[PDB]
DNA sequence: TTAGAGAATTGGAGAGTGTGTTTTTTTTTTTT
DNA sequence: ACACACTCTCCAATTCTCTAA
């Protein structure tokens, strides 16, 4: 079944709608809310219920026609229906896609000196300072190779990155800014704008009264990236449910008439403000932010962010924003390299192994002397 | 109803009509039918029956005007006063679509069971054309129409050319204040037969009654306080009298000497008095309208130095000062309509204290 | 009008095929009988003749319902009603809720006792069988450039706007700038906000400038409203299928959309609206449908709480995530002025007397400002000038000196926008191509305005962004810190006992502060501290931790 | 050569038979 | 009580054959 799309809607008007038939290699092509252009051509379909043949009878403010054998002395009547022929939205695949001019891009971004930089300027290309900031959310963008141990336990791969800051400056611009380069990501708030919000919830289907699941934003951003903004500030329901989300990349639920498991396989950047919406440059962040220990323990990096009023600072931001206003690789480059770079698994060295376990050790004694 | 016997629910009876006595009946109207009683055709041996009909038949001036409403009642002087001008109306504007409404709206906050039920019930039977209602949402029909298995009833639609009275408004829910504003604003109503959107005439005049959420008003709180409805619709009614009363041995004394003497032992003339004298449309002279301008700001002044005053004060006094230009035989407003308006929208603040 | 049928296709026709030979004829049908043939005259074998559906002549039919006026009926009755079918060219020229004049035929026809039986009943239904019916320039642009170049033009185009009100000119004027809009990344289009008591005229305001343009919108954030905010799946009344309901910030995409009594909406509401002005665009995932929509979308909206004790924000429900992303916010009540009442009340006598001879000039000028409003719309695009560019910068620096002496920020980009947008605007009322230091300081002007009448601490008679970006004065940020350090020293002084109880705690506080501390102060003091980690709340006890 | 009467085969006009056919109480989740 | 599907019968139309006009 399908319906006009919101850009041919007469003003006042009730939708129409229209019945589409699909046949052979063109079955389950689309799902509802998709937008398609279909060809084929217009019928006249008449009311089955009442013919009547050797194999099989007739079942039983307008009238029919009348007269024909098989109709007896009942009446029958049309309606119409549109029969399409064909319908198309309105490994090997990077190798058939590449020419040699993608070919030879990723190869000169492989052998690119200071790459890093220049994919952190080529990405985030408005942002001023905080270099830190970009390397770090750059990173989550690669996430790390996921392991399940032989006995069926897994262990998880995605990181997860926190950015606290004043509610005047830099931190809401990386959200948004990465959402609009990214692929299959969601952008969302503590404060939801539905009755799941941030994870699954149950409602009662009035067609039986019958209860049944609803998706939240963490279900839709399965695979991808998911944008949390004003997570300082959040429904308890929510954050119980994360506990589990954030590490078992599961949700479970078990109520009346319902019993699941379902995937929220995510990488989170999210976003929040401290107390008194300035930064208390004297105190720790776990003095500033709202969060509990056992959330704030998840992530793997955290940031702040807090502004003063430097004359010359103040002046320059303004330059920039009025030029732009005024007016190395493209993002498609980066798409590209990027789902190159992901299907390597690099292991670690066995020489690697003494470097990192004397880190983690010179940082446990450090936090004994004055927890990890 | 009275002819049905002790513990039984009524019965009815279907009546076909044909030919030159169509369009005799009407819904809600007593009638005495002549007629044959037959079975009806099939197409078991027991069988309906119907009623095959034959012949349907159906079942100065001002003080003197004021002081024949309610005189069982003692005092409450000007109070009748503005149910008189309630029942006889102002003019509707009509400059051009910027619309201001001639009806009168007014509402009676009362004490606990103060005698304002005998008022209430006194305009209700003098009115030609009325209906009645109570707040609590009772089993009955509502305020306005609804549906059956097609659309009847509704006590804002039953009352049209005429006025409807409202009886313990205070405990209305949102859906009969909704219905209240809509009737407030527009003098229609919309119900949904089956999804589509009908709807359906309203014009009357809403007369309304309360009581306080907890006993007696206190006059240490504003109304709003005591009575608590929203102020947004409460402001509406051009008139609010607290209707306020205590005990006394000389008053009590006649008021059981009334009632035990009634438990021992001309409205033709007001309906035509009413019928010719509001065939009137007074216009206001510009001289006037400069009178009103003066004295309008000086009432606004006076309001603030002492708010409540708006735009809907300087229309009320409108409306009450041509309802009496109406019930004087004279095709204009003059200085003493005014003036009778200003002292009674006056006066009425003194009924909360 | 009702309610209108879907289409109906309707036999004209019949074409018929032998099955043995393949020989084809034709039949003209008569009212409603098709004579269907015996046997093939090519091939003379009989009941081998075959109806081909879609081969045969088809026809268009529509049946639409009526029902009498409120006007003409008897008092206190519900209304009766009528169906007409009408054909080909007329088949779809009216929609549900509008008025006509119809001539037709009256006819009437016999229905059947059940599907299957050939019996009749003796009383016919009659319908109407529709014949006809009636619903009940260089020269302008030369106008329009000779009036764009009279001087004062946006004085006198706000002027044109609501003649009822009489004195509110530069809330007309930014009206008027909402009506024009910046041009196309960031959000192009502007809003607006109207604060104050109720029962003033900003809902009559509202109603006027809704039927100025073509895309606009109007309703309620009260439950009752007749249309909704949010976007919805249902069940057809007629088909019972489902339908994909749009709300009203959908339909309102490059529009206006005015919003009544916008303070008491719920917190979903509130919600979605915040997702709609920051993303300007909706989602929606329910009952199998997935998707995304343009809800690009100019909000002007009217509040209620007066209190001149507290700032606006202070009064009023709503949090400050919404109320920072108007672009300007106006505020009116009354002024206990003589002078403004006699004016009022001279007006309303004038108004009382409205006539003709005034009343076609004012509808001419609002024909020639939709004229005007819709040329500029149509092809003017104001670009940065030098002038305009850095008197914007100088604004903004004037914005961040404004905060320097208290040390502390007093403004950030989105201030800038605002300007940016009503600059844009003012150059597009003066059919300028070019935005230019005389839009610039008129968007300081409503800009500083703005923020004086918004923003003002009424404590202290100064601007204090902190009321814009938190929902309070300093004021009360320091009031609850000194609380907070108060509570703190007595407990501290108490500190050999490991429980205080909460009544105790509250009687002491009180009996040493000369406010009259509330119980809310009282406990969002000790939530401050239990959140410092300095004291557990176990319901009637407090206790160190 | 053209046409009518007596005998044989076959189509279908017609009859008979069998069968079908809004309005109330209680629970569960989540909104308040 | 009022419609399909099926089965079955008897009456007389169409052609063969012999004969007269
Ligand atoms: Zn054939």
């Amino acid at each position: 079944r399908i319906q006009e799309t919101q850009a041919e809607l007469p003003r006042g008007s009730i939708p129409r709608s229209l019945e589409v038939i699909l046949r052979a290699e063109a079955v389950e092509s689309a799902q509802a809310g998709d937008k398609c252009d279909f060809t084929g051509t217009l019928i006249v379909v008449p009311d089955v219920s009442k013919l009547s043949t050797p194999g099989a009878r007739a079942e039983t403010e307008t009238e029919g026609i009348r007269g024909l054998r098989a109709l007896g002395v009942r009446d029958l009547s049309y309606r119409l229906v549109f029969l399409a022929c064909c319908v198309a939205p309105t490994a090997e695949s990077i190798k058939n896609q590449m020419t040699v001019k993608e070919w030879e891009k990723v190869f000169e971004m492989s052998q690119d000196k200071n790459l890093y930089h220049n994919l952190c300027t080529s990405l985030f290309p408005t942002i001023h300072g905080n270099d830190e900031v970009k390397r770090g959310v750059l990173l989550m963008l690669f996430g790390g190779v996921p392991k399940t141990t032989g006995e069926g336990t897994s262990l998880r791969g995605d990181i997860n990155v926190c950015i606290v800051g004043d509610p005047s400056t830099a931190k809401s611009q990386f959200l948004k800014h990465v959402e609009e380069f990214s692929p299959r990501a969601v952008y969302t708030s503590g404060k939801a704008s539905s009755a799941a919000g941030l994870t699954a919830a149950v409602v009662r289907d009035e067609e039986s009264h019958e209860f049944v699941i609803e998706a939240g934003a963490l279900m839709l951003a399965d695979n991808g990236v998911c944008c949390i903004d004003e997570f300082d500030k959040m429904d308890v329901r929510d954050q119980v449910a994360i506990h589990e989300a954030m590490e078992q990349q599961t949700i479970s639920i078990t109520k009346a008439g319902v019993k699941a498991t379902l995937n929220a396989r995510t990488s989170i950047l999210a976003a929040a403000n401290p107390i008194s919406g300035h930064y208390d440059r004297s105190k720790s962040l776990k003095q500033n932010i709202n969060l509990s220990a056992p959330i704030m323990s998840r992530f793997d990096l955290f940031f702040i962010l807090v502004d003063e009023c430097n004359e010359v600072t103040d002046y320059a931001i303004a330059r920039r924003i009025v030029d732009l206003h005024s007016r190395v690789y493209s993002l498609d480059d980066i798409r590209r390299y990027l789902l190159f770079a992901r299907q390597f698994k690099p292991k670690i060295s066995k020489e690697s192994e003494d470097f990192i376990v004397e880190q983690y050790k010179h940082l446990r004694q450090r936090d004994g002397s004055g927890r990890i | 109803s009275d002819q049905v016997p002790v513990g039984n629910i009524p019965r009815s009876i279907t009546v076909l009509v044909e030919g030159e006595n169509t369009r005799i009946a009407q819904p809600g109207d007593h009638v005495s039918v002549t007629g044959i009683f037959l079975p009806i055709l099939r197409t078991g041996l027991l069988s309906e029956t119907y009623l095959e009909a034959h012949r349907i038949v159906k079942m100065d001036f001002y003080e003197k005007l004021a002081a024949s409403i309610a005189p069982e009642i003692y005092g409450h002087e000007d109070v009748k006063k503005a149910l008189l001008l309630l029942l006889v109306g102002g003019v509707d504007q009509s400059p051009r679509g910027m619309k201001i409404r001639g009806n009168i709206n007014i509402c009676l906050m009362g004490d606990p069971g103060v005698a304002k039920s005998q008022l209430l019930s006194y305009i209700d039977r003098l009115a030609p054309r009325s209906q009645y209602t109570t707040g609590r949402g009772s089993s009955g029909v509502g305020l306005t129409a609804a549906v059956l298995r097609t659309l009847e009833g509704g006590a804002l639609v039953l009352a049209d050319q005429g006025v409807c009275c409202i009886d313990e408004f205070d405990k209305m829910a949102e859906a009969d204040r909704t219905a209240i504003h809509e009737v407030m604003e527009q003098q229609t109503i919309s119900i949904a037969k089956a999804g589509i959107l009908t709807t359906l005439n309203a014009r009357c005049s809403i007369l309304a009654a309360a009581n306080p959420a907890y006993g007696r008003y206190n006059p240490r709180r504003s109304l709003e306080q005591n009575i608590q409805l929203p102020a947004a619709l409460l402001s509406r009614f051009d008139l609010l009298w607290l209707i306020q009363d205590r005990p006394d041995r000389d008053n009590d004394l006649r008021l059981a000497q009334h009632i035990t003497y009634v438990h021992q032992h001309d409205m033709k003339l007001m309906r035509r008095y009413i019928a010719m004298c509001r065939e009137k449309q007074p216009m206001v002279p510009e001289s006037l309208a400069d009178y009103i301008t003066a004295a309008y700001v000086e009432m606004r002044r006076e309001a603030w130095a002492s708010t409540y005053t708006s735009a809907r004060t300087l229309l009320a006094i409108l409306r009450l000062s041509t309802a009496l230009a109406r019930l004087r035989m004279v095709d204009v407003v003059e200085k003493e309509d005014v003036n009778e308006a200003i002292r009674l929208m006056e006066m009425s603040k003194d009924s909360l204290l | 009008v009702i309610r209108t049928s879907q289409l109906i296709p309707e036999m004209q026709e019949a074409f018929f095929q032998c099955q043995v030979c393949a020989h084809t004829t034709r039949v003209e049908m008569d009212r409603g009988r098709i004579a269907e043939p015996s046997v093939c005259g090519r091939c003379h074998t009989t009941h081998s003749m075959a109806l081909i559906h879609n081969r045969s002549l088809f026809s268009d039919k529509q049946m639409i319902k009526l029902q009498e006026s409120p006007e003409d009926m008897p008092a206190g009755q519900t209304p009766h009603t009528v169906i007409l079918f009408a054909h080909n060219d007329l088949v779809d020229k009216v929609q549900p809720g509008d008025r006509v004049n119809v001539t037709g035929i009256y006819r009437a026809v016999p229905i059947r006792v059940n599907p299957r039986v050939s019996n009749v009943k003796s009383v016919y239904k009659t319908h109407i069988d529709v014949i006809h019916y009636r619903k009940t320039s260089e020269k302008r642009v030369e106008l329009l450039k000779e009036l764009s170049r009279k001087p004062d033009i946006y004085e006198r185009l706000a002027s044109a706007l609501a003649p009822s009100i009489y004195e509110h000119e530069d809330i007309k004027k930014g009206i008027l700038l909402q009506l024009f809009g910046g041009t196309r990344k960031f959000r192009a289009e502007i809003n607006i906000l109207l604060c104050g008591d109720p029962g003033t005229s900003k809902s009559q305001l509202l109603q006027y400038v809704y039927n100025l343009v073509p895309r606009g919108q109007y309703t309620s954030g009260k439950g009752s409203s007749a249309v909704g905010l949010t976007a919805y799946v249902m069940k057809d009344p007629e088909t019972r299928q489902l339908v994909l309901q749009t709300g009203a910030l959908v339909l309102s995409d490059n529009g206006i959309c005015c919003i009544d009594e916008f303070d008491k909406m719920n917190e979903s509401t509130r919600s979605v609206l915040h997702e709609v002005m920051e993303q300007q665009t909706l989602s929606i995932a329910k009952a199998g449908i997935i998707c995304q929509l343009n809800a690009r979308t100019s909000v002007l909206a009217a509040a209620n709480p007066w209190n001149p004790k507290k700032t606006t924000i202070e009064n009023i429900q709503l949090p400050h995530t919404l109320l920072s992303r108007f672009d300007l916010i106006f505020l009116l009540l009354d002024p206990q002025d003589e002078a403004y009442d006699r004016r009022l009340a001279h007006h309303l006598v004038a108004l009382y007397y409205q006539s003709e001879e005034q009343a076609e000039e004012e509808l001419l000028d609002m024909a020639v400002l939709k004229d005007y409003i819709a040329y500029a719309h149509s092809t003017i695009m104001p670009r940065l000038s030098e002038e305009a560019s850095q008197a914007l910068i100088e604004a903004y620096v004037d914005m961040r000196k404004i905060g320097s002496s208290r040390g502390m920020v007093s403004a950030y980009p989105r201030q800038l926008e605002s300007l940016i947008r009503l600059a844009e605007a003012h150059a597009k009322v003066r059919l300028s191509n070019k935005v230019e230091a005389i839009d610039v300081e008129e968007a300081k002007r409503l800009h500083r305005e703005a923020l004086k009448q918004s923003a003002t601490d009424p404590r202290t008679g100064i601007v204090d962004i902190s009321i814009l970006t938190t929902g309070m004065s300093a004021t009360s940020r320091k009031r609850k810190e000194e609380l907070a350090e108060a509570l703190k020293k007595l407990i501290l002084s108490k500190g050999k006992t490991p429980a205080l109880k909460y009544q105790q705690l509250f009687e002491d506080i009180r009996g040493q502060s000369d406010i009259a501390i509330t119980k809310d102060m009282f406990e969002e003091a000790l939530r401050a501290l239990a959140d410092d980690d300095f004291l557990t709340v176990t319901g009637k006890t407090v206790r160190l931790l």
